[PDB]
Formats: structure tokens, sequence, C-alpha cells
RNA sequence: GUGAACAGCCUCUAGUUGAUAGAAUAAUGUAGAUAAGGGAAGUCGGCAAAAUAGAUCCGUAACUUCGGGAUAAGGAUUGGCUCUAAGGGUCGGCGAUCAACUU
RNA sequence: AGCUUAUCACCCCGGAAUUGGUUUAUCCGGAGAUGGGGUCUUAUGGCUGGAAGAGGCCAGCACCUUUGCUGGCUCCGGUGC
RNA sequence: UUCAAAUGAGAACUUUGAAGACUGAAGUGGGGAAAGGUUCCACGUCAACAGCAGUUGGACGUGGGUUAGUCGAUCCUAAGA
């Protein structure tokens, strides 16, 4: 017997490829009576044709090396293979830099911690660098404070 | 014993090609439970009925 | 092609219509000389343009 | 192979730990070797000569990152117990046993702390200069 | 398709004289997180557009379904 | 609180189940905040014969509780002809597969 | 998934399992690979092969159209595991809360 | 399909050096900034209608069918060079 | 590449199932343009062809099959004729 238009039809009913459905071999007669695809639906819930769930793909190992990346391991010069910028680079890290000391600046002055000429030039010191983070922004700003206090 | 179940094991499942099929749509004999059951210790009068 | 002209689809149409074998009852005529059809064609041995 | 062929020649061999602990071993084996004359062959021109991995390096800050390395650690760490000598190899079989026991508690007595009272003078040495 | 909100709007769509076809559906549906309560869709075909009436309130569908033209054919679920 | 209800009067009916050992085996399984031996105040394993009945206050599951079963229907080589299946909400009951003659 | 990466290696979905077969394992070949000690004595000719190779750090000559040469050259390292520090956002008149991989 | 929603752009008030606002990238302002309020394009997103009645996932039950019919679920989120 | 069964006079090569592998999303996948023109699909089916074989086939014999106000041509003009 021939049972390939069968496997053919079986696959386009179900929704999955010829690689999946599955052809009992003992109900062949059966089976190649069938030339229709109700034919093929009635053989497919009566138990005849079946749909061969899906072959795995697990991914516990990449969530335990994920895991330990983010607890800060296999990241040595053994395991680096690029350079730095193209891991990381410097024009996203300055952005990320810059975008906080100009927002931190506008609360500040937005709240009323600091007047607008001292966010002028502190706008224009950041834009250049000698503020290398929010600690440094915020020490700064405190020295001058309280130095203007003193005058 | 345990080591007659792990070979028996590595025959019959070949994982990593093509997912073992469900049990909910195939279909065993009778006399298969009846051997089954009987190696478990249990009696198959309450089945044959059935 | 399957973007046809109707003068392309109307030659394809004579070539399969004329695409047979020969009748049996031609065989069976009074001084009959024809035996095979030497005017037979296949897509694959000869192209018709 | 290729590997252990290449590297492991007798062209390309190296200075066989027992020496390097007979050397660390007295004040004067390690002072001639911090001192090493200049000469023209050698990588460093003599100096920057670390005497665990018996090496000659370029330069101080080369001598500083050798230091600060697992390569390092690994002869220190090898180095630390006895040597391992033939003497060792027969009294595993039965034979020298008072030899061997000599020098082992010769070792445990008198060249041990030796050897590392020396191995602390040249570790706080080079990280002074250094 | 269009949705409306008033009731007069869609009793005259009801009497509009080109309206064939009505049909009611019913929803089990949940109030913001919490309780079941049935919705009711009562949909109207025009001859360009389908339109559709919300109720939640059963008692006034039911008024509303007494209030519906007796001609008009009506298919339930 | 959530409540969780078995059914095993099929294979108990046959004779090939006792209700009570597999509730002996859920009430020592069973985990919370880690390890065996926590299930105070918070679950309540019962059995009548024909049903058991999971109640828990902490965090359990439909596919902790069908995970359970299942293992133990391996421990006493069940696994091959019965299968837990839910037939309502939190409602699972044991069932025989479709063996024939 | 590894990794800078649509590279190379493995896998999921989908597809294929097509290319005349069987038995032995001689030489000569075709495609590869290893070799003590010596290391270009080979050969027209170091042809071919080998060696080097990624990333971090140090360091980098003559000459120069001053822009380059330059990855010049030459050197120290690279695993795994447990930790430390630093690098942010949202709300509250310093705290509560949340989150990523980079060093 | 209905309602709503935006960067740029524009309008009203007001009149700026102790010059200020501001982009990752430095340009803008008495030819009227910053600030306050408002207008517009509706690509794009959100809600609703379409539309759950569909589809999907399960559970069954007729077993004599070359179509046999019922029940449940289909929810709420999070994150980024 | 292999194992059993089925079919058949006959199976290393066909069908199903059971295994083992491969392409590895810049595919041995899913669709299209030019070109081809029924090679698509089904039923029978082995004389010749598929550099072995053949129960199989893009072969042989006979049929079926391509549905548009919204996809295209059609219309516009480009270099040009
Ligand atoms: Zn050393």
């Amino acid at each position: 017997a021939n049972l390939r238009t069968q496997k053919r039809l079986a696959a386009s009913v179900v929704g999955v490829g010829k690689r999946k459905v599955w052809l009992d071999p003992n109900e062949t007669s059966e089976i190649a009576q069938a030339n229709s695809r109700n034919a093929i639906r009635k053989l497919v819930k009566n138990g005849t044709i079946v749909k061969k769930a899906v072959t795995v793909h697990s991914k516990s190992r990449t969530r335990a090396h994920a895991q330990s990346k983010r607890e800060g391991r296999h990241s040595g010069y053994g395991k680096r293979k690029g350079t730095r910028e193209a891991r990381l680079p410097s024009q996203v890290v300055w952005i990320r830099r810059l975008r906080v000391l100009r927002r931190l600046l506008a609360k500040y002055r937005d709240a009323g911690k600091i007047d607008k000429h001292l966010y002028h030039v502190l706008y224009k010191e950041s834009k250049g660098n000698a503020f290398k983070h929010k600690r440094a922004l915020v020490e700064h700003i405190i020295q001058a404070k309280a130095d203007a206090q003193r005058e | 014993r345990q080591k007659t179940m792990i070979a028996e094991a590595r025959n019959r499942k070949s994982l990593k090609n093509k997912a073992i099929m469900p049990r909910s749509k195939l279909t065993k004999s009778f006399g298969k439970m009846e051997e089954h059951m009987s190696t478990l210790g249990h009696d198959m009068s309450a089945l044959q009925d059935k | 092609a399957a973007q046809k002209s109707f003068r392309i689809k109307q030659k394809m149409a004579k070539a399969k219509k004329q695409n047979r074998p020969l009748p049996q009852w031609i065989r069976l005529r009074t001084n009959n000389t024809i035996r095979y059809n030497a005017k037979r064609r296949n897509w694959r041995r000869t192209k018709m343009n | 192979g290729r590997y252990s062929v290449k590297r492991y020649k007798t062209k390309r061999r190296t200075r066989d730990l027992d020496l390097i602990y007979n050397d660390l071993s007295t004040k004067e084996s390690v002072q001639k070797l911090l001192n090493q004359p200049l000469d023209e062959t050698k990588p460093g021109l003599g100096q920057h000569y670390c005497i665990h991995c018996a090496k000659y390096m370029e330069t101080a800050i080369a001598l500083k990152t050798h230091l600060k390395g697992k390569v390092h650690k690994r002869r220190v760490k090898e180095l630390r117990g006895v040597p391992y000598t033939q003497e060792v190899s027969d009294a595993a079989a039965g034979y020298n046993l008072n030899k061997f026991l000599n020098r082992v508690q010769e070792i445990t007595q008198s060249v041990g702390p030796e050897k590392e009272s020396n191995e602390a003078l040249l570790k706080e040495h080079l990280d002074s200069t250094l | 398709a269009r949705e409306i909100t008033d009731i007069k709007q869609f009793l005259e769509l009801t009497r509009r004289a080109d309206v064939k076809t009505a049909t009611v559906k019913i929803n089990k549906k949940l109030n913001k997180a919490g309780k079941p309560f049935r919705q009711t869709k009562f949909k109207v075909r025009g001859s360009s557009s389908l339109y559709t009436l919300v109720i939640n309130d059963a008692g006034k569908a039911k008024k509303l379904i007494q209030s519906l033209p007796p001609t008009l054919k009506v298919n339930r679920l | 609180a959530k409540t969780f209800t078995v059914d095993v009067s099929s294979p108990t009916e046959n004779g090939v189940f006792d209700p009570a050992s597999y509730a002996k085996y859920l009430i020592d399984h069973i985990k919370v905040e880690g390890a065996v031996g926590n299930l105070g105040n918070a679950v309540t394993v019962t059995e009548d014969g024909t049903v058991v009945t999971v109640v828990s206050t902490a965090k359990f599951s439909g596919k902790y509780l069908k995970y359970l079963t299942k293992k133990y229907l391996k421990k006493n080589q069940l696994r091959d002809w019965i299968r837990f299946v839910s037939t309502k909400t939190n409602e699972y009951r044991l069932a025989f597969y479709q063996v024939t003659p």
C-alpha cells in the first residue's frame, strides 16, 4: 500500500509537518480507504492518527549559566573575546551618565535646592567632565552652597 | 533491579530525537496489565468482569 | 510566467489538446498506414517556443 | 603529540625545582641572583630575575605583573614542601630509609624556616623596591 | 460596525424600515475583577452597518426586548 | 485559603490503589518554604476512602499536586496505566487509560 | 546557546535521510596527520608545511607629504569557585521600593 | 468604525545680563527666550464596537453510522545599549 | 545507514512504524519574478527511461483542477520609439 497522500493530508489537517504525524501500522486498510480530509479527521479523533508532541529544547543549563553571570562569573580575560567597546560602547556609557546629571540638576532647580545660575555653570561643567557621577555632583553642590552661605 | 530499570529506560526513551508518544492516545492490550499487576501483587478478579 | 497573455495560453491549450496518443479504432481500419503519433510532444524533451 | 613534544624538549628544558630549593635555601645564593651583573645576552640585561620561576623579565613592571599572577603562585605553592629527590623515590621502595628520614627532619628543623625567612625577605625587598 | 449609548436611537433603528434582522448575545463577565454578571448585546443589521447596544443590567435588557417591534426577526445566542 | 480535591474511586475499586498510602506520601513530600516538615497550620491532607482532599493557605498548585501524584504512581509502578486529570477546576481524579481487549 | 558577530560548532520549527551495493584492507595513488636528535646541510629558489593568531595591560625605532609608520617591534596574563567596592530609576518633607550587565 | 492620545510647528499674557534655556551631538532668544495657559497634524498607541458567537487547549458521552452531539478554560503581569 | 511488518512473482532502494543522523533561520525550510507549460492532484500502471534495481516516479494510459468591483495587467508618463 501507499499512505503518502494520507500522511500529507493528515499533516495539513492537524496543522503540523509530516515529521510529526503518526499512522498506526495495524489500521493500514482503514487508512488507505481514506481519500478525504473529513475521513482523515475521523481517523484523527478516533485515535488512528495522533500528533506527536514537540521535541524539547530545554533551557535549564542556559538559565543556570545566566544566573552565574548575574552572580559575576565567566567574565574574565579568558572569556572576553571582543573589545571593551564592542562589549559596551563608551558613547552609551557617556549618554547614560550625562542624561543622569542633566536630570538631577533639573530636579534640584525645580525643587529649589539650587538657583538657575549655578545650574547654568553646572550644566556646562557636566557637559564637560569633572563630574564623574551623582555622588561627585552632589558633593560639589554641597561645597558650593556651603561656601556661598559662608561668604 | 535498579540497574535493570535504568538499562530498560535507556532503550525505551531515546528522548533527544522524537518526543515519546503520549499514552492518552495510545491503546494497550489486556493481559499485559494482567501480568504487570500480578507481578506487582494485585488480583484481577475486579478487572476480568469488566 | 503565471501572468501569461491569452495568446500564450491559447497556444498552450492547443498543445494540451494535442498531447495524446493515437486512438485504437484507427489501427483497425482498411488501408491504415498510421501506427503512432510522430508529432507527439513532452515538456521535457522538446520545447515549443 | 605536538604540544608536549614542542614544549618539553630537552632543548627547552627548565631548571628542576630541586635546584631552586637549594638556591633559595641560603642568603648568599639569593643575594647573588638579586645582584646579577650586567649581561648583554640575558633578557633584562641581568636584573629583574625571578628565582621561584627561574625567569628573566625585561623590567620592574613586568616583574610586578608576574608576581601578581597565578603562574608565580603555582611555583611558590609547589616549592613549600620537600623537593622529592631520589632519596624519596627509593625510601618509598624500601631503600636507604634512614637517609631519607634524616633529610626530612633536617628540612623540618634547619633548612625549612631558613628558606621561608629568605623568601619573606625576598618578598618584602621586591615589594619595597617595586 | 458601530456602538450606541442612547435607547431612543436604537428604537429608531428598529423602526428604520430597512432593518430585517437583529440578535441578542449573552455574555458572562466579571466586574472590575469581582462578581459575575450578565452582559447583553443587542445587535441590529442595517444595510451598510451593524449597530450594537451594550446593556449590563438584565432588568432593563428584558424591557428593551419587550419594547422591540414584533415584525423584526430576532436570534437568541 | 485554597481547596483541591482528588478522586480515587476507579483504581481503588479494582484493587490497585490505597488512598491512605497516597496521603501518607503527600503529607510528608509536600514542601513549604524549602523542605519537608513545615506544614504548620498551613496545609491539611485528609482522605475519606474515595476522595482525598487538600486545603492550603500557602503556595500550592494543581500542577504541584499532579507532579506529586505522578511521582507516587511511578513509585508504585502505576504511571504506565493511570493518569491524573482535571474534571473541574481544582477537582481532579485518577483514571485508567483506554486499555481494550 | 557560546561568542564582538547573519562567522565557525550544537539544537527547536519545517524538510530530507537523495548520490549503484556487498567482502577484504597488497602496492602505487587522492585527501589529511604524527615523528627522536640536528634544524635549510635540501632545492634554481625555504615551493610546500610548520610556527604566530582572539581579548586586557605595559611598551613601541628609523623615516615622514606631520596626516601616518603601528596590531611596529618586544614583553606580563587569561580556567573554576566564594566574595568586596563602584557605576541607576520611581515615590516619600536621608529613607521605602524596584532593576540590568559592565568594569 | 467611534472617543482619546505626539515630537516638530503655532497662538495669548509677559518683557529678559548676576545672560538664560537646552541636545548624546550647540544651537535658540527684543525679528520677543525662560515661564504660565492654549491650538494643530493623529503616523503611532489605549478603550470600546467588530468579537467570541470565531479560533486554540482539555474533558467527555453514540460506538451501529462514510460526518453524532454536550461541558469547562481561554486570566493578570514584568524586563532591555 | 539499520530493524520488523505490509504489499507483491520478486524488495539494499516502495509504504507504515521503530531507531540513528543531517540541513541548522546568509537552511537540504516557507513564498515569489524571468523562463517552462500541466510537469500540480487522483485512478490505473511497467514494454522503453530514471548509467545498479524498481511493486516506485517530474515516466506510461485516462480524467480532474486555476472562480476577483478591492491582487495585477489595463491607465500615466521616464530614457526612448
Ligand atoms: Zn616566578
